[PDB]
């Protein structure tokens, strides 16, 4: 905040930005159809992760 | 005449066909997908109309556009509703899909899906709820009971 | 004044635990039918 | 002030490992899931008839706006842009002149549906319940352009759902 | 000449069907669509697991076609060479899986 | 004449795999708590004919296929081995009676994955032909379990007449001496027609998303025809029904309701479970099945001759 009504600088810090950052070292080694899971086992929505 | 009552009755037959008979392709982008899938719920239960849930894309007739359409992801829906054989019609739910809704001023948002593809059916609000989009859906296939095509094709 | 509160006396005991029933027959039991079954359809 | 989920070690003798044994041998819990699924076949499902019949709503709910009048035939808003100015969406247009008999009043009054994100701020902002957000939500159109609503048509909207909504202004105004 | 006609019958509606469903709406007006997968570009490439199935596939195939006649040679008259070659036949398969087994033949398609 | 019996055979499996989709839609809604469809007919009985004639007046795709030849015979070749197939079935009497009605069975379920192995080749998509190849290859699989657990059971029965299999149970059922031959049938049939929770080209492609509306269409029916006839197949191999020579409307009623209630089943596990994971439903096979197959056939072979139970060749 400047001092002002509006709000100078309002970053949004995600729990699902990190969580998909660790999605390849997540899924090393495993199948094309455990993949789906890693994504599931976290709970991403992508209004977060993109904002 | 003979003719003229013959493509009436045919005419009412296929329309009845393809109008009980529609599977959409939603676009799962976002609030709005949450709230279609709550339409697809059993209390609302779009599965006992005749509308199937989650139909895949190569045989759908019906594109359900429920989300935030940016410019990043508009040519993948133009390139999908290129992809959908017709008979097709395109319904927009909530306001980011009529007309960009909160993020109408952003640099990355398309104002308005009607500007990538045409549609038949804009569903209002934010999200508008599992009733509205239910309703939108009978809209449309009143839109298509009322349809004229083989009276138009032997008129011409 | 008029306000959206709780009883006086509470709300009752609400239940959270989980809870699987824990029914059927033993392994032995399971297995000793499944054998007289095929003994039957043998003799 | 906490708990260790499968944290536990299985029995190793005879009975409980024959128990294993016949449990993956005779498909005891597959069957438990079929015996879920047959049970949950015979309830009576939540469906309900739509349109003969609607969803439970609270008079708080938010959907087509609309613009109220007094009980004389005056129409309530004074041009204050109030609605306008706390609208996240810049969905509100209003220009205002005043008239023949002199009452500040809106010459244009354009809300743009579209926009709109259905929030109930500018019901919330008037000081004289002008706008409010009508019980309606049946209301989609097939045309872009018939949803930008100008003032005739919100005049219109109140007109025509006033005896639903003085009802809800009635029954909801103490909680404000 | 009955399984010929029935054979000939279910092969004409098949037919039947096939170009009704394939030449019905093309009689229909519509507009055309251009010429244009995740592996458009790339190769495909060979993977040995899906060929090994196939061929352990073929060989059980085959000694299952070794044991097929089991229930018309069970009426012989010689029941001690019988069953000694069919209990032979059976634990050759046996043996073959369990070979197959030992030296993880059965690998990533278990 | 006769082939007014051929069109009673033939019309009614149309009919019954029309509302077969209905009854799938129905129970499965059902199951989850909602209604099937119920707004299109009464009480959705009109559901099957407007979406037949919604897929038949559909656009055609028009996919740009390497060949056309393939194209056009998978449906030839998927319809006409969903309808050969169900001419042996003893239902109390065959249609043709033929010696050996098992093994023309077996034949036409070795040879029905040519459909899938052509539709995969003629689509132009190789993740299409990646995936008919992980299915030709889980059909094939369970091919081999079907075979071994057949020949145990016709070698319990002791001929390969279809019609020899009522009177082989006259008694008493199949499924008390052969129970886990029959609980690894039933899972064997459900992973040849890629049933869940078998199917896999539905999960994470198609081998058949390439074919238009009407091939669609007609893939749709042979599967669901094999559905149906497989389940026939397992009602009379297994649970074999009251015989009557002056009624055979009897065994009809009674046959009828016994594979309709193993068709209610199979909608009943596919709402239920999980999909496998390719490699699972491998090693379900090959390190789970085949060995209590090939013990369960070595018992089956030496259990009539150390009994005396040796079943007559006619
Ligand atoms: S219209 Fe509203 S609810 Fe729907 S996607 Fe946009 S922000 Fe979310
Ligand atoms: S509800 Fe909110 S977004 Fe809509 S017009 Fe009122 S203040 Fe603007
Ligand atoms: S807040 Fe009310 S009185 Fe003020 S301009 Fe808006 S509608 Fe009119």
């Amino acid at each position: 905040s400047d001092g002002s009504s509006r709000p100078y600088r309002c970053k949004i810090k995600a729990p699902g930005f990190a969580h998909l950052a660790g999605l390849d070292k997540m899924s090393k080694g495993h199948m094309l159809a455990d993949v789906v899971a890693i994504i599931g086992t976290q709970d991403i929505v992508f209004g977060e992760v993109d904002r | 005449s003979r003719g003229e009552y013959v493509v009436a009755k045919l005419d009412d037959l296929i329309n009845w066909a393809r109008r009980s008979s529609l599977w959409p392709m939603t676009f799962g982008l976002a609030c709005c997908a949450v709230e279609m899938m709550h339409m697809a719920a059993p209390r609302y239960d779009m599965d006992r109309f005749g509308v199937v849930f989650r139909a895949s894309p190569r045989q759908s007739d019906v594109m359900i556009v429920a989300g935030t359409l940016t410019n990043k992801m508009a040519p993948a829906l133009r390139k999908v509703y290129d992809q959908m054989p017709e008979p097709r019609y395109v319904v927009s739910m909530g306001s980011c899909a009529n007309g960009g809704g909160y993020y109408h001023y952003s640099y990355s948002v398309v104002r308005g899906c009607d500007r990538i593809v045409p549609v038949d059916i804009y569903v209002p609000g934010c999200p508008p709820t599992a009733e509205a989009l239910l309703y939108g859906i009978l809209q449309l296939q009143k839109k298509i009971k009322r349809e004229k095509r083989l009276r138009i094709w032997y008129r011409r | 004044v008029k306000q959206d509160m709780p009883p006086v006396g509470g709300y009752g005991p609400i239940d959270y635990k989980r809870n699987l029933p824990r029914r059927g027959l033993s392994g032995y039991s399971m297995f000793a039918v499944g054998i007289g079954a095929l003994l039957f359809g043998y003799w | 002030t906490y708990k260790y989920v499968n944290l536990r070690e299985p029995s190793m003798d005879m009975k409980s490992v024959t128990d294993r044994a016949a449990q993956t041998l005779l498909w005891t819990e597959l069957i438990r899931g079929l015996g879920m699924t047959l049970s949950y076949l015979f309830r009576e499902p939540a469906t309900i008839n739509y349109p003969f019949e609607k969803g439970p709503l609270s008079p708080r709910f938010r959907g087509e706006h609309a613009l109220r009048r007094y009980p004389s035939g005056e129409e309530r808003c004074i041009a204050c842009k109030l609605c306008e100015a706390v609208c996240p969406a810049q969905a509100i247009t209003i220009e205002a002149e005043p008239r023949a008999d002199g009452s500040r009043r809106t010459t244009r009054y354009d809300i743009d549906m579209t926009k709109c994100i259905y929030c109930g701020f500018c019901q919330e902002a008037c000081p004289v319940d002008a706008i409010v957000e009508g019980p309606n939500f049946e209301f989609s159109t097939e045309t872009h352009e018939e949803l930008l609503y100008n003032k005739e048509k919100l005049l219109n909207n109140g007109d025509k759902w006033e005896a639903e909504i003085a009802a809800n202004i009635q029954a909801d105004y103490l909680y404000r | 000449m009955n399984l010929m006609i029935t054979l000939l019958t279910n092969f004409t509606l098949a037919t039947l069907l096939v170009t009704i469903a394939f030449w019905l709406p093309q009689l229909n007006v519509y507009s055309e669509k251009t010429s244009p997968d995740p592996m458009g570009s790339a190769r495909l490439p060979f993977s040995m697991k899906f060929f090994l199935v196939a061929i352990t596939f073929l060989l059980f195939d085959l000694e299952i076609a070794l044991l097929l006649p089991l229930p018309w040679a069970s009426q012989t008259t010689n029941l001690n060479t019988m069953l000694t070659m069919a209990l032979l036949l059976i634990f050759l398969l046996a043996v073959s899986l369990a070979y197959e087994w030992t030296q993880k033949g059965l690998e990533w398609t278990e | 004449m006769f082939m007014i019996n051929v069109l009673t055979l033939i019309i009614p499996i149309l009919l019954a795999v029309a509302f077969l989709t209905l009854v799938e839609r129905k129970v499965l809604g059902y199951m989850q708590f909602r209604k099937g469809p119920n707004v299109v007919g009464p009480y959705g009985l009109l559901q099957p004919i407007a979406d037949a004639i919604k897929l038949f007046i559909k656009e055609p795709l028009r996919p740009a296929t390497s060949s056309i030849s393939m194209f056009i015979l998978a449906p030839i070749l998927a319809l006409t081995l969903a309808l050969t197939m169900w001419i042996p079935l003893p239902m109390p009497y065959p249609l043709i009676n033929m010696n050996l009605g098992v093994l023309f069975m077996l034949a036409m379920s070795s040879l029905a994955v040519y459909s899938i192995l052509w539709s995969g080749w003629a689509s132009n998509s190789k993740y299409a032909l990646i995936g008919a190849l992980r299915a030709v290859a889980q059909t094939i699989s369970y091919e081999v379990t079907l075979a071994i657990i057949l020949l145990s059971v016709l070698l319990m029965n002791g001929s390969f007449t279809l019609s020899t299999l009522i009177i082989t149970q006259e008694q008493v059922w199949l499924i008390f001496p052969a129970w886990p031959l029959a609980m690894m049938w039933f899972i064997s049939t459900l992973a040849e027609t890629n049933r869940a929770p078998f199917d896999l080209t539905e999960g994470e492609s198609g081998f058949n998303v390439e074919y238009a509306a009407g091939p669609f269409a007609l893939f749709f029916m042979a599967e669901y025809a094999n559905i149906i006839m497989m389940n026939i197949f397992t009602t009379t191999l297994f649970l074999g029904a009251f015989h009557n020579p002056y009624m055979p409307e009897l065994y009809t009623i009674n046959f009828t309701i016994k594979s309709l209630l193993l068709s209610i089943t199979f909608l009943w596990i596919r709402a239920s479970y999980p999909r496998f994971r390719y490699d699972q439903l491998m090693h379900l096979l090959w390190k789970n099945f085949l060995p209590l197959t090939l013990a369960l056939c070595m018992w089956h072979v030496s259990l009539p001759i150390l009994l005396s139970s040796i079943p007559p060749q006619t």
